[PDB]
């Protein structure tokens, strides 16, 4: 009950503004006004709403207003007009019991959503056309014979290897994924073979550590190389078998 | 030509506010022509934002329409801009938007900047303090870029000063460098010290000569 | 329309608008008006009595200055997009038509929900996200091939199917080719080969690595004119196909 008194010209155009289209109906069901790219829809004043709604629709305002009474409330209704569907609030009005059908078209927040996802799939899609160096790293490591195996530094672990690395440490590639690199080689532990390791890398000298691999029992030669990868810290590992 | 040049700003805009998607070609066409290195397109880039900035203010676009026309931009840097991370790097660092924050395509363009003059270079956009402090220790990275938002409002700069200050605040960081931009950047260089950032870029290409200052020092 | 009641006419405007507000010409929320026929926003009611300004981010703050400060009756404000903060500080949208009312100069702001757009633009910058983050894993794969390709002691060179040329190589294939790294990225492959054509060679190498069990098959370097054996394989990178070669000494 705060707001001030207001015109009827202003109350008129306040909902004129709010409403995408609005339509005042007689009692006996003639179109009296029509307030809203919408199309002209001049002509629709001075005819019965009904001939402007599908017969669906007919259906569904001649249910929802028949007991529609002034004062007693409003009522939400989706109508589709000869299509295209607009949700009407209708209230009956005291002085002549026409009906005020307030509407609101769905239609352009549906569209605009559509722009947002056909945004996303076209950028997902770019996207696609650039995913190749994970490929060629793959293919390159795998197809390479000389045995080579990835470790993180921040984590002590096979990041990666290929079959012939497999061989020489003795297990099947997808069961040395994730295994501690210290750990297959007799009598290491990871600080300290870490630190080697990291030590020999930067005096280049490829002067390689003698290791007895745990699951082959195969005596090695690993020779290392530390580098960065856009923020991970990497160890490869080059082996060949020593004795 | 030059010609070309003088219009690309306005031209770009344009395109960026109407039919983005649809006429992504015709973006793409622009930045490859006057955007030859990466530097380049974030001055075209900023350029643009300022208009597209005042043109939401003003009613004539929709924030709809920049999420459109940004996204139309990330495409178009990637069509063209991708350096590999350098090997043979001077440095490495971390490129990382503010929590509450989305400066992605900022933040790349940022990396392909430092990228682009040897720096080793990461990117994330963090959820927290705690999870970027947990990625500058893990990556051994001891120079941090905050890539500011060119088009997201004036909150973000009490969040990068509150950001700046957790960051300081912790012990876990020793000797980091902490590089910011945008309208904190911008003021007087006196007033830069007391936030708790080493240098500031004032546009998002003056970023290098930034690096360059921190660096050295 | 005919003549309308008080408590007629706040409903009416409260059911054309998603949602309105009423703002003192202080600028405090007088009163949120719900639309009972439209999906919920919660409960709202705490904003009334504060500073609209409370409610808004600080763009939304000056543009509804803006749009506001010279607002006078008679015509209502160009739509404006305004970012509301809700109670339980949740951000949502809203695009409101301002009205000056003449009676005591309050202004009636009438809203459209945008909240339907705002979920689907979230959506999108998830995505960006996504797409940059497995960009800059595709960088990481890039420095481990870069790596894993010329540290390998195995030769290797990498060939584009669509131009036959070459477009990667290790210094170990460099090394029996006979050629530098920039002299060998970029040449035609099947002229790095004695007796070889374009054509012939990569359908040669092109079925060949498309059986099973097959035999190297033997060339002789241009350049090294070293008699060399070479292994294809073939597979698709970003859309189009590479074939990699791995090349051994013939003796």
């Amino acid at each position: 009950g705060s707001l001030p008194s207001l015109a009827p010209d202003l109350v008129r155009d306040l909902i004129a503004t709010a409403a995408d289209i609005s339509l005042l109906v007689s009692q006996e069901g003639v179109v009296r006004e029509v307030m809203a790219s919408f199309g002209q829809l001049s002509e629709w004043e001075g005819r019965p709403l009904e001939e402007v709604l599908t017969a669906e629709s007919v259906a569904k305002f001649r249910l929802r207003s028949e007991g529609l009474e002034p004062g007693r409330g409003s009522v939400a209704v989706e109508l589709n007009h000869i299509e295209f569907p607009i949700r009407y609030i209708l209230h009956r009005l005291p002085a002549d019991r026409s009906i005020l059908m307030l509407g609101r078209d769905l239609r352009p927040i549906a569209e605009v959503q559509q722009q947002l996802v056909a945004a996303q799939l076209a950028m997902e899609r770019d996207y696609e056309t650039q995913r190749e160096m994970e490929t060629r790293y793959r293919v390159v490591l795998d197809v390479s014979r000389d045995p080579m195996v990835l470790v993180s530094m921040s984590t002590g672990r096979i990041v990666d290897l290929n079959s012939a690395a497999g061989l020489l440490l003795g297990g099947v590639r997808q069961d040395l994924l994730g295994a501690a690199i210290a750990q297959e080689f007799e009598g290491r532990r990871r600080g300290e073979f870490m630190e080697t390791m990291t030590n020999l890398a930067a005096t280049e000298s490829a002067a390689p550590v003698e290791v007895l691999a745990r699951r082959s029992q195969k005596r090695l030669l690993v020779v290392p190389r530390v580098f960065r990868a856009a923020g991970e810290r990497l160890l490869l590992c080059q082996i060949d078998p020593a004795d | 030509g030059r010609s070309g040049r003088a219009k690309a700003v306005a031209r770009l805009s344009d395109l960026l506010s109407t039919d983005p998607l649809g006429r992504l070609t015709e973006v793409e066409e622009l930045l490859r022509a006057h955007a030859p290195t990466a530097a380049d397109f974030a001055r075209l880039f900023e350029a643009c934002a300022e208009r597209l900035t005042r043109a939401l203010a003003e009613d004539r676009i929709s924030r709809m329409q920049v999420t459109l026309a940004y996204s139309a931009l990330q495409m178009a840097l990637r069509r063209i801009h991708h350096l590999p991370d350098p090997q043979k790097s001077v440095g490495a660092v971390l490129v990382a938007g503010v929590p509450g924050h989305k400066p992605i395509l900022e933040a790349a363009l940022a990396a392909e900047m430092l990228r682009a003059v040897g720096w080793s270079t990461s990117v994330v956009h963090p959820e927290s303090v705690a999870a970027l402090a947990a990625r500058l220790k893990t990556s051994r990275t001891s120079t941090l870029v905050v890539a500011p938002s060119l088009l997201e409002g004036t909150e973000q700069e009490a969040d990068t000063l509150r950001f700046v200050s957790a960051l300081r605040a912790r012990t876990d960081l020793p000797g980091l460098s902490i590089l910011v931009g945008g309208r904190l950047a911008q003021l007087p260089p006196s007033k830069l010290k007391d936030s708790g950032a080493d240098a500031g870029f004032a546009h998002l290409a003056l970023l290098p000569a930034a690096l360059a200052r921190v660096a050295s020092s």
